[PDB]
């Protein structure tokens, strides 16, 4: 027979492409990561199984993580535009102690520009440096803007969608390591509910794994590459700042109200956390299991090699903890009891770009106590033994622990092919 | 229905050529701007496709036969070893070099078709 | 739809050569050929040849090949569809048999089968 | 002309079905952004309509007959008591439940029409 | 190929009417905003054209014959002194007054064509 | 025969229209004229010759110049938004001399708001005015923002494109004066590589002409109309500031670092330029040639009639020179040797709109020496002799010397016409 080309429109063929996604949320409050300016989240999430299909993933080239990473950093600058700027607080502070956070005092201009008051307030030692007279840690570094005391830091499910004519590809394989070809592929309009948990050393409120715990890396034989672990059963973490602090409003300008920490009512205590010695032991053992499936030898856990990278830092109630996690990774594995870490607290959290601006987390009234599931982990390997220290301060490694399942491909529905067919 | 949206991505071209309107439906401030941007881009890629179907005489077609004889330089393969074996994605990786050549062949056949059709209705 | 003014009435003697002008205006000079015709006292009308103000092409009758020097200027655009040019007509072995009225004629169309057909005539010039 | 743009909104469907191209024409910084937003939205809703007309074989039609037999479950009403009585707005409030069912019926008839048309021109 | 994109702008309408798909292809933060603005405007002017071709029954045509008899009030000129003489730009400067009148004549002929076609397939 | 209307789609017919263009560039650095936020520049520039076509141009009604002119002024405001604002420098300065730029000192608030330091720095006399105590030239005029010491002032090829469905029309005629009909027309998607050289009196790094040098004007018999000359062979210009200045960082706020001029290492010298007496003589003679093709009489060159208009002002290395060009145009034409001008330097360059803001060009370290081709010229004619003084401070006259070749037309592909044709 003869053969003429006959065009087909709407053919299942895609190329690997990078397009700008858009977000979708579910929803009398706010959010920094504008999880309200997103478009509704579809009630019926149409997940189509791609039978017989096998796609080539790579969570380390995946651009969705390089795009979300910039959306968070952008969503934060956006939320700090209308908020009050704390530059008049860059004054010489007369600080005392308590027993740790200082008890400082400082002349500040008021709502009237030529009338001076002397206010007092508490500042954690990390938020101040000696010049005894003191100042704020950033005054020789960058501008600081107090976060609006109404926008919340709540990790909300962010649903990443690809435009019309594009596609996101899932991988349902219950053991899929980092990269490679996945045999249980499916296509999705939007990712699942993603929580932008900006964490460090211990991944919080993340997506667990099915079957066994997986560990991911690029060149695991290359030590200068982070190792992103995923647990299959969360181990409970419980943190709290028991101090019953107060919030004082300081009028330092027409409408510019700076919120400071008044004093501590009741006992002076310690910010800390809790995990179960038994659950973190069996879970540490599970992590020890697959640290042999990619190694031999003995496994050693050891402490980390500004304090944001050296400790499990996260957000609890709205204040940024810095839990010395040495009571977590100091065990060597051959072949009741609560583990509690010593968390400090900071109010000035600089940014991670290259000498620009900072933020001031306004004080939270009353006590603070949050509960989370540590579901991930970021290790770092460094003789006759291999020791893995918890490393990880990079923000895109976090999103990487959730966007490993997804991949952005564009649709090209035009398809030509020969058939015994001609037109008249 | 059938398998769904792209459900025949790894299926034979013979079965995949059936029910092509499932992928013909679903083809069409930091958040606001990056949401509107994807909206305009979508209409562009879609219109570029309908634009091609128009200047091919296929405007409004899903399966559209033409006049251009299938050059064997593109692929000396049988109808059988294509539509009952290769998947649509395998196929156009093979025609990838000759795709921008056939596109030109389809436009001359549509321009030289209405040019003749013009002479037809002159009588 | 424009004028094709020519030269005056210059009369020389046999053997010499005369230059005849043909200045255009009011029409795109490059779009239509320029024909040269004459009516001699002895014959009737006789077609001499045309020239292309764009193709630079020349086609004359074999009766006037080895005698005619035919050229053109290059139009000076007045508007987008207007211009002003000039064609030139000379002859070699001149005699008294060639005495007559001569004119230039702009072509009829720009395409088809009647492109060069001398449509728009000049004014006429009396030779020797 | 006729009545104008929507001038037969409360008119009988029989008279309203005439001159439908009057509503086919007019269908296509705080001020700037809210002006451009409406501009992109307009092209979207319009294209969604042409998109449907395309995957129905009606791309380029104002009145388009099809193959799907009228199921009486949708409405057991005569042609007379519809096109000479009900207004177009009354009518589709009655078909409102079955509108997303007929839309699916029209796409299979267009996909199963060119699929057969493909076999036709194989001879 | 032929001359290219608009290469027959000062050419006769007879030669220019050939290969019209060369101008049918290429028809479709301070920098970002002024770049996206041109992007939305392009899709608008293009769709306005396809919109017209649709409500004329020419949706998908490059050369499209109709029913409206050529009124000599628009131009008493021969087919010869148009398609072998005037350039396309000269021509529509002459039809410039009557262009918005013919546009209306083409829509009634398409509405009164499918209205009759509706009666045809009633049998 | 009978005649029915038959519609044609895609006909070569255009109208003169004005639409918003978009730019395209080629491309580890920045740029003020966001020559990086443009879309890629097409590697294959499709230039289509419009045979038989004749279009009516006019470089003086051309809106592309009125649009680019606003894009530059907009691109500059955009680049000065994130940069540090130098309002605390509006203090009483105690200035000395050197031998010219002052040596000043001034109390300024520091990173701490209640601690005062006294800094010293050099300021060119033009950047200061007496109140001996001194101040900055603008403090009684407008706000000043120091240009970010990382954005460059480099004239980059900007390619202006018309949207899909529009067209830009070229004019290849090698003698085309200002306006009129061009017979060698071509259509282009985008203009050639345009360099936004914001210059004055002498056009720099521009596009030369072919064949002979052209001169353009509107009503040349109207003296109140600038004359834009285009040379056919560039005459070399070489400028330099030989002073080996230094850059001192002054912390006057959290993250706000003002860069001042420390002092001068080595010899104190003079900012100046150089052109060849021979090449500028023959080139001046070429300009004398066509100052007769539009005149008779004798040609006289004479000096210009805040200093931005009175001197050849431009940008060299990043600092704005102001070269007294009197050694350039002081010759009367009837019918080795380097010409060097005395360039001053400014750091505060106000804007040209109507009482708004200004800029501070941060100091450049080391010596500065640039080389340019003066390819254009802006004259101004004023008894029995005609004298042409170099005038021109208007910014849109510069772009006008490059956008004369181009014209914006819209495409209208719908075309109806009668043919012996009817449908069934
Ligand atoms: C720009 O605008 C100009 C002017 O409007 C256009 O030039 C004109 O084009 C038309 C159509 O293309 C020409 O009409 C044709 O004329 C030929 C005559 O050519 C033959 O005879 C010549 C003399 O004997 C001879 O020189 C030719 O030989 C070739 O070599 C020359 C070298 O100069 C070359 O220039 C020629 O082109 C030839 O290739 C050739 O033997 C005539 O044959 C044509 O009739 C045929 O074609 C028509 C259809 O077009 C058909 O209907 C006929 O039946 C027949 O088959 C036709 O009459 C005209 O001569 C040109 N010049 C003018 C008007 O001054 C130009 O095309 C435009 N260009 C663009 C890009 O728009
Ligand atoms: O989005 C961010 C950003 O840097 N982050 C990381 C910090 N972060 C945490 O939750 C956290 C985790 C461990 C220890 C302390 C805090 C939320 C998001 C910013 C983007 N521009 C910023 C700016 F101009 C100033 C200050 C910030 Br903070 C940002
Ligand atoms: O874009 C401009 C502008 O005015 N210009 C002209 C100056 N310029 C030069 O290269 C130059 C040429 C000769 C002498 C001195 C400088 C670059 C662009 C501005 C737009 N808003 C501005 C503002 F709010 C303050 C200051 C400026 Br400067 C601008
Ligand atoms: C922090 O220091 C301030 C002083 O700057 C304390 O305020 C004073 O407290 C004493 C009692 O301890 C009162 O008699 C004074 O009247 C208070 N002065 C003012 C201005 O309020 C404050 O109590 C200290 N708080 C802590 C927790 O150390
Ligand atoms: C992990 O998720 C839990 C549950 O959503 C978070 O606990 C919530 O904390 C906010 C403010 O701290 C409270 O308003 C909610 O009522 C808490 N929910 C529950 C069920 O107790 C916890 O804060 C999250 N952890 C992190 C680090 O984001
Ligand atoms: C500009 O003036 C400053 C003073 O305000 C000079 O700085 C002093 O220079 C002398 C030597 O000339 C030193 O002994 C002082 O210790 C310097 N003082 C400070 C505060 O640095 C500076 O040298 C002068 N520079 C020029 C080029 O005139
Ligand atoms: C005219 O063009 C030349 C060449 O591009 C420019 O010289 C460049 O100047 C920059 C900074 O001044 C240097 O980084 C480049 O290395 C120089 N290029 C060369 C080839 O030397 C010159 O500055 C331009 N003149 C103007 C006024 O913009
Ligand atoms: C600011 O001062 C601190 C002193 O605690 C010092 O460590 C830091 O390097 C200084 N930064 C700058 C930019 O001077
Ligand atoms: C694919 O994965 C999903 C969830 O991980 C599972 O329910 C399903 O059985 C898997 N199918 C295949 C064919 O592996
Ligand atoms: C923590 O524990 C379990 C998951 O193992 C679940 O009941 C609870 O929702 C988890 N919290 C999360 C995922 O935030
Ligand atoms: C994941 O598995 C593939 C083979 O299926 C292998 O090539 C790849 O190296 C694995 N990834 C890691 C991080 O070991
Ligand atoms: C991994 O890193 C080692 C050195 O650390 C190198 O020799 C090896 O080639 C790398 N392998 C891959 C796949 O990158
Ligand atoms: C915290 O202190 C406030 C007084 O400001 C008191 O009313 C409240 O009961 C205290 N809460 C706790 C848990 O100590
Ligand atoms: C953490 O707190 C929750 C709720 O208070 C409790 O169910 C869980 O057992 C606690 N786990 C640890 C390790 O403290
Ligand atoms: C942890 O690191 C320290 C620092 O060198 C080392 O002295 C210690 O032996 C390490 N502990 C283990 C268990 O490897
Ligand atoms: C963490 O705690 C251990 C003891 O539990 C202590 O030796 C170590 O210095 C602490 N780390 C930091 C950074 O303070
Ligand atoms: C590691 O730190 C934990 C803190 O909970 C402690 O119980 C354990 O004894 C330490 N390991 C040592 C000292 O080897
Ligand atoms: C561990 O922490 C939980 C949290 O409330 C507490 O209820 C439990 O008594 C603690 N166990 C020990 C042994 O401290
Ligand atoms: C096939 O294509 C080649 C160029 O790819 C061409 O030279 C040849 O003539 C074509 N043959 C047929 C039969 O179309
Ligand atoms: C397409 O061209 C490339 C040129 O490098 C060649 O390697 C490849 O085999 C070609 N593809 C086909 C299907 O011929
Ligand atoms: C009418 O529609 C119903 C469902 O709404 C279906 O069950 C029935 O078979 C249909 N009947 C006809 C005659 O189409
Ligand atoms: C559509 O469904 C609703 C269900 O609540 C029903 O009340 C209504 O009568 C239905 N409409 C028609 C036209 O059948
Ligand atoms: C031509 O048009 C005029 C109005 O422009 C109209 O009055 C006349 O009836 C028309 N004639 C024909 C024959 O269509
Ligand atoms: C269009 O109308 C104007 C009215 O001023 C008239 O001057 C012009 O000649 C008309 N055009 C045509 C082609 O009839
Ligand atoms: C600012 O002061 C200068 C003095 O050098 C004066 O020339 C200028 O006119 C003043 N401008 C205003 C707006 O007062
Ligand atoms: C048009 O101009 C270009 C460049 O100026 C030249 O190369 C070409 O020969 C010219 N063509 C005509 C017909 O003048
Ligand atoms: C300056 O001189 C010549 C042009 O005559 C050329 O080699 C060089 O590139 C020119 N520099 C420009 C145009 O920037
Ligand atoms: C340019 O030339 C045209 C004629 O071709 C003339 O009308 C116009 O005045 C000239 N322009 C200047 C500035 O002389
Ligand atoms: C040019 O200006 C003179 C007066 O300076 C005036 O008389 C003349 O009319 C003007 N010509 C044009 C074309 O504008
Ligand atoms: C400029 O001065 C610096 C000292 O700050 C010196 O290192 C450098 O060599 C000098 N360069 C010249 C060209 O004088
Ligand atoms: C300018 O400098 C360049 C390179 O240093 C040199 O080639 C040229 O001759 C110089 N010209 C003048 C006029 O100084
Ligand atoms: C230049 O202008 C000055 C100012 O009036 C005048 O005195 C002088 O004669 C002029 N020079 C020439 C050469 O015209
Ligand atoms: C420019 O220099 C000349 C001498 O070369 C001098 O007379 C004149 O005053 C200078 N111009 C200015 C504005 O300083
Ligand atoms: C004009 O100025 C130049 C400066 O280079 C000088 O050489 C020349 O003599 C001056 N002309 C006079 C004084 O007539
Ligand atoms: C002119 O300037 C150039 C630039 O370096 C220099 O090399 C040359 O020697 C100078 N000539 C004179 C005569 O000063």
């Amino acid at each position: 027979a003869k053969k003429w080309v006959t065009v087909y429109y709407g053919v299942p063929v895609w190329k690997e492409a990078t397009t700008t996604l858009f977000c979708a949320s579910d929803a009398e409050v706010h959010n920094v990561w504008a999880t309200h300016a997103c478009v509704p989240t579809d009630p019926n999430p149409q997940e189509i199984v791609l039978g017989n299909v096998t796609e080539n993933f790579n969570m380390w080239k995946n651009n969705m993580v390089e795009q979300m990473h910039e959306d968070i950093i952008s969503l934060w600058d956006q939320s700090l535009k209308p908020c009050v700027k704390l530059t008049p607080l860059c004054v010489t502070l007369n600080c005392n102690n308590v027993n740790e956070m200082k008890n400082c005092s400082f002349n500040v201009t008021t709502s009237i520009r030529d009338k001076i008051k002397k206010e007092y307030a508490l500042f954690y030692k990390l938020d101040v440096v000696p010049l005894t007279n003191y100042r704020l840690i950033n005054c020789n570094t960058s501008v600081i803007t107090q976060a609006c005391p109404k926008v919340s830091f709540e990790p909300i499910p962010i649903h990443y969608c690809a435009p019309a004519g594009f596609a996101i590809l899932k991988c349902n394989s219950k053991t899929f390591n980092g990269s490679g070809p996945c045999t249980n592929v499916s296509t999705v309009q939007c990712t699942h509910g993603i929580r932008p948990v900006v964490s460090t050393q211990l991944l919080l409120n993340g997506s667990l794994a099915e079957e066994e715990i997986v560990i991911r890396s690029e060149n695991i034989t290359d030590n200068a590459k982070t190792i992103i672990v995923q647990l299959n059963e969360a181990v409970e973490i419980n943190c709290t700042r028991p101090n019953n602090n107060t919030r004082k409003s300081i009028h330092i300008g027409p409408g510019r109200a700076f919120y400071a920490t008044g004093d501590i009512i009741g006992n002076i205590r310690q910010a800390h956390c809790n995990i179960s010695k038994a659950r973190w032991n069996e879970t540490l053992g599970q992590i020890v299991a697959k640290l042999e499936e990619q190694f031999p030898k003995t496994i050693i856990f050891n402490h980390s090699s500004d304090p944001e990278i050296v400790t499990h830092s996260f957000n609890c109630g709205g204040e940024f903890f810095y839990c010395n996690t040495t009571p977590l990774f100091n065990s060597t594995w051959n072949n009741e009891q609560n583990i509690t870490l010593q968390c400090r607290i900071k109010q000035i959290i600089n940014m991670w770009q290259g000498v620009g601006k900072a933020m001031y987390a306004p004080p939270i009234r009353g006590q603070i106590r949050c509960s989370s599931n540590i579901t991930g982990l970021l290790l770092t390997r460094d003789n006759g033994t291999e020791t893995f220290r918890p490393g990880g301060g990079n923000m895109r490694d976090n999103w990487r622990s959730e966007l490993y399942k997804y991949k952005v491909v564009k649709i090209e529905p035009l398809g030509i092919a020969p058939t015994a067919c001609k037109r008249r | 229905f059938i398998l769904g949206f792209l459900g025949a991505a790894g299926s034979t071209m013979g079965a995949a050529s059936m029910a092509l309107t499932v992928q013909a439906r679903l083809l069409l401030t930091v958040w606001g701007i990056k949401q509107l941007q994807a909206r305009v881009l979508a209409v562009e890629r879609y219109l570029r496709d309908q634009q091609l179907l128009g200047i091919w005489g296929c405007s409004g077609k899903i399966i559209c036969c033409t006049n251009v004889p299938w050059n064997d330089s593109w692929s000396n393969k049988t109808i059988n070893e294509i539509w009952d074996n290769m998947t649509w994605m395998q196929w156009e990786k093979e025609i990838d070099n000759y795709t921008q050549h056939i596109y030109t062949l389809l436009e001359v056949s549509q321009i030289q078709q209405e040019k003749n059709e013009q002479e037809l209705l002159e009588l | 739809q424009g004028q094709l003014v020519q030269s005056g009435a210059t009369t020389t003697k046999p053997g010499s050569s005369v230059k005849i002008s043909c200045k255009t205006s009011g029409y795109r000079f490059n779009f239509y050929h320029i024909n040269w015709i004459r009516q001699t006292a002895g014959r009737g009308p006789e077609w001499m040849g045309w020239i292309s103000p764009y193709s630079g092409d020349k086609n004359l009758a074999p009766a006037f090949q080895d005698r005619v020097n035919m050229t053109t200027d290059t139009e000076v655009p007045v508007t987008s569809f207007t211009s002003t040019g000039a064609a030139y007509m000379e002859i070699r072995n001149l005699t008294s048999d060639d005495t007559g009225t001569y004119f230039c004629a702009k072509g009829l169309l720009r395409d088809g089968s009647s492109t060069w057909l001398p449509y728009l005539w000049g004014q006429g010039t009396l030779l020797t």
